[PDB]
């Protein structure tokens, strides 16, 4: 995350980071104790088997006795398009199913349909670089943004630093982003670069596939 | 430390018979932007493709051949950026594109 | 080099294998020694610096055979035009003279403007891939066919037939591939044309550069 804070440990349990080789690479966020919710195209060319999902970490640098770390059984897909960037939307049942803790915990999504208007304030994370060309993030960051419509299109969620230049950055994909306690976005893709300040960073819309993540996770 | 993924570049439909790679590190994850910022470069060292010769190209794309049998297709006149990282090690080679 | 066989060792003592420094990268081609300090090979195979490798068979092992020499000049013809691949020709000038042996030494340059007639059967060897996605260690070669330049006509935008040669037969699948850029082409022991491009399919025909029709260049080049 470009131009945001370091995070309260463990203040979101719910944070995942998917990892190969020991390098993050994306996010995704746990919405069930055996599935967790990521970008579709974090996993449409990665090998699945390599991939480690790794829950209520917090320094990723560092040994933590709080991790959690599972493997990919099977992959759930509702019509992703990495033509148009569209569906940007996975869910991924793990090799386990996880301890909920204090550390680690399911998130709440929204209602099916539920959309945001313009204005609203919402909440972007991530272990995504902490600003293009100066390197991955370390410690989880978070970062207070707003929703626009501007810029956008009905098919996404976008958010804007307003002001400054921030937002989301690469290894951000598949993070969450959090409006009123909801995740309501997965973190998909920018525009011009890392926090450009003049195009809106995009997130696969949570609230138009409640219905078909609860068929998955039941 | 690095390793040689090798790419090949085809203008105006012609590609010219050089065995050609790029240098990159060993296991290392990076993002769409790296690669674009190599592929505009060997665009211009090898067949003279400036910035100007893409914005008005026909069309001006890229294609990530990863090692598992998946790839990845970018636009270059698109300007937009799955906020993903890729690791270098899993890229089997890269093809180019321009019209 | 697609569809062809391996090569008898060292019975082509001109070849080289060129070590191309790129920024942000290496590059690997052919070439072919013209004299005793003089390397010809194509105008793309352009870099920094150029290890050129004589009298080798397999270039990732170091037989005593070989010699590595670094160039000391690579010139590119004045009317090189990397956008369309024109005038596609390079000097390399190398730092030393070679040892001339039965494994080292030049091969012959045609005559200003020799002609080459069509149908005629040539070969051309190089160190390239063989498939898109096998190479060789071991350096290779494969005999193609001069087409009319029609055929190059229909397909290729700049094809120029007063500065290069249309090769390769439409119903054969052979042809040289990715690494054999700067090598020769060669009908009746002479050095008419260099590996220049083709479709990336490495569907033939493809272009040389008309070794003959620059004659003059080199030969004021070469001092």
């Amino acid at each position: 995350i470009v131009g945001g804070r370091r995070a309260r440990p463990h203040a979101w349990p719910f944070m995942v980071s998917l990892q190969l080789r020991g390098g993050h690479f994306c996010g995704a966020t746990l919405i069930a104790p055996n599935f967790v919710m990521s970008a579709a195209h974090c996993v449409a060319n990665v090998n699945v088997r390599a991939v480690r999902v790794v829950l209520g970490a917090h320094n990723l640098s560092r040994r933590e006795p709080t991790r959690q770390v599972f493997a990919v059984q099977r992959i759930f897909e509702n019509g992703y398009d990495p033509v148009n960037l569209l569906n940007d939307i996975v869910i991924l049942q793990l090799n386990g199913s996880a301890t909920i803790n204090a550390n680690v915990q399911v998130a709440q999504l929204p209602a099916q349909g539920r959309r945001l208007g313009n204005g609203v304030q919402c909440l972007a994370m991530g272990w995504g670089l902490l600003g293009r060309n100066r390197g991955i993030a370390s410690v989880l960051q978070e970062l207070n943004v707003t929703v626009v419509t501007s810029l956008c299109r009905r098919s996404n969620v976008c958010t804007l630093v307003r002001g400054r230049q921030a937002g989301v950055c690469f290894g951000d994909s598949g993070s969450p982003l959090v409006c009123n306690g909801l995740i309501h976005g997965i973190a998909s893709f920018v525009r011009g670069g890392c926090a450009s300040g003049l195009y809106p960073d995009a997130f696969a819309p949570v609230a138009q596939f409640v219905n078909w993540i609860d068929s998955i996770i039941q | 430390s690095t390793i040689q993924i090798p790419y090949t570049i085809t203008v105006n439909g012609t590609s010219q018979n050089i065995l050609s790679s790029l240098t990159f590190n060993k296991n290392q994850n990076i993002s769409y932007k790296d690669i674009e910022n190599k592929v505009k470069s060997v665009l211009y060292f090898n067949r003279g493709i400036s910035d100007i010769d893409l914005r008005l190209s026909k069309q001006a794309e890229y294609t990530v051949h990863f090692k598992n049998g998946t790839k990845r297709v970018i636009d270059l006149k698109s300007g937009i950026y799955t906020a993903d990282l890729i690791n270098t090690s899993d890229i089997k080679a890269i093809s180019v594109n321009v019209d | 080099i697609i569809g062809g066989r391996e090569s008898r060792p060292h019975s082509r003592p001109y070849m080289a294998y060129l070590q191309i420094q790129s920024p942000a990268g290496q590059s690997r081609c052919g070439g072919f020694l013209v004299r005793e300090d003089f390397v010809l090979t194509a105008a793309h195979c352009w870099g920094s610096n150029i290890n050129v490798t004589l009298g080798a068979h397999n270039i990732q092992r170091r037989e005593n055979t070989q010699q590595h020499i670094t160039a000391r000049r690579a010139i590119r013809h004045p009317q090189y035009n990397q956008r369309t691949i024109q005038n596609d020709i390079m000097l390399l000038q190398l730092s030393r003279r070679v040892r001339r042996n039965r494994n080292v030494n030049p091969v012959a340059l045609p005559r200003a403007q020799e002609g080459l007639r069509p149908g005629t059967l040539c070969t051309v060897a190089g160190w390239g891939r063989v498939s898109m996605r096998r190479g060789t260690d071991t350096l290779r070669e494969v005999q193609l066919r001069v087409q009319r330049d029609r055929q190059c006509l229909r397909i290729f935008g700049s094809y120029d037939p007063r500065r290069q040669i249309c090769v390769g037969d439409r119903r054969e699948r052979k042809a040289a591939f990715k690494g054999d850029s700067g090598g020769p082409l060669l009908c009746n022991n002479v050095a008419h044309g260099i590996v220049s491009y083709g479709k990336s399919s490495g569907v033939p025909p493809e272009v040389f550069t008309r070794v003959s029709s620059f004659l003059p260049w080199i030969r004021t080049t070469m001092r």
